[PDB]
């Protein structure tokens, strides 16, 4: 099941 | 041949505004502040009306003490400073910046549409016609950047912007980079991580070519290729070499995705002798007129409902907090540059 919730972005 | 001699003017304007930048272009008193369209560990989008031209901008605000405190100071002197020498049609224009005692300000134009995120997540999936037309603006913003030694580093739905034309407009710069051989960062978002990033291999502005085959994937499926829920069984997906495609895919669009989504950099398009042209050439591109839609004369397949300049009805909600500049400056030193 695809968690369709909006993706946060990082660095390390 | 007309491409060539379009890309080496755009490397002078880009090169001359790299060299001096912009700095400190307006004050914060000169906007009213309307509504949060967005946030970051170390701040927030606002939707704000200039007060004596009422035109409307999206205000990027950075607290200088959590940009310190996290070890990004670089990372957003570098944002900037790309934003502010960049042009193209697919590209959110920087209008102003400046800094106080607090916060780093970056005043772009407002994109009223919305995430293409919000979009696709309502209408659950988008038809070839509809994912080929926003994937063509990406190839051409990405041969644009590239030809700049740019990486950008940070493709997502949520961070491409859909105008009052129906056309992107890329924001965030926040992970791209100036880089002429190999990097090694290891930065983006899982499920749009390039291989060769997971595995810590210094790697080239082929990472973004990938990632386009994710966006493609992604926009035409309603859900993106490699997903699960822990970070790391999405990079054994990733690094796997293996894809799976729905059957309603064209075998067109089927043949694009397995040439973007290759972990072999010597076989990825993209990254190839005939480079960007190996894209726009695929037969799943034959019916797109490159041209045309750089010249933005293309009917956009869906035009986001616009209710009068300001409308934020495409966008979240999100909790307004007040924005606290305090009396003394804060990180004076490091920040001078911006
Ligand atoms: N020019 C703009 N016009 C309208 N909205 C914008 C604009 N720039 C940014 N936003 C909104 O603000 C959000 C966050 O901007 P961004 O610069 O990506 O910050 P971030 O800290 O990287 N957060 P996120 O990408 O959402 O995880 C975007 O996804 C948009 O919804
Ligand atoms: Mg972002």
């Amino acid at each position: 099941l695809y968690n369709r919730t909006r993706r946060i972005s990082q660095t390390s | 041949n007309a491409v060539k001699e379009f890309l080496a003017k755009a490397k002078e304007d880009f090169l001359k505004k790299w060299e001096t930048p912009s700095q400190n272009t307006a004050q914060l008193d000169q906007f009213d502040r309307i509504k949060t369209l967005g946030t970051g560990s170390f701040g927030r989008v606002m939707l704000v009306k200039h007060k004596e031209s009422g035109n409307h901008y999206a205000m990027k605000i950075l607290d200088k003490q959590k940009v310190v405190k996290l070890k990004q100071i670089e990372h957003t002197l570098n944002e900037k400073r790309i934003l502010q020498a960049v042009n193209f049609p697919f590209l959110v224009k920087l209008e102003f910046s400046f800094k106080d005692n607090s916060n780093l300000y970056m005043v772009m134009e407002y994109v009223a549409g919305g995430e293409m995120f919000s979009h696709l997540r309502r209408i659950g999936r988008f038809s070839e016609p509809h994912a080929r037309f926003y994937a063509a603006q990406i190839v051409l913003t990405f041969e644009y950047l590239h030809s700049l030694d740019l990486i950008y580093r940070d493709l997502k739905p949520e961070n491409l912007l859909i105008d009052q034309q129906g056309y992107i407009q890329v924001t965030d710069f926040g992970f791209a980079k100036r880089v002429k051989g190999r990097t090694w960062t290891l930065c983006g978002t899982p499920e749009y991580l390039a291989p060769e990033i997971i595995l810590s291999k210094g790697y080239n502005k082929a990472v973004d070519w990938w990632a386009l085959g994710v966006l493609i994937y992604e926009m035409a499926a309603g859900y993106p290729p490699f997903f699960a829920d822990q970070p790391i069984q999405i990079y054994e997906k990733i690094v796997s070499g293996k894809v799976r495609f729905p059957s309603h895919f064209s075998s067109d669009l089927k043949d694009l995705l397995r040439n973007l989504l290759q972990v072999d950099l010597t076989k990825r398009f993209g990254n190839l002798k005939n480079g960007v042209n190996d894209i726009k050439n695929h037969k799943w591109f034959a019916t797109t007129d490159w041209i045309a839609i750089y010249q933005r004369k293309v009917e956009a397949p869906f035009i986001p409902k616009f209710k009068g300049p300001g409308d934020t009805s495409n966008f979240d909600d999100y909790e307004e907090e007040e924005i606290r500049v305090s009396i003394n400056e804060k990180c004076g030193k490091e920040f001078t540059e911006f």
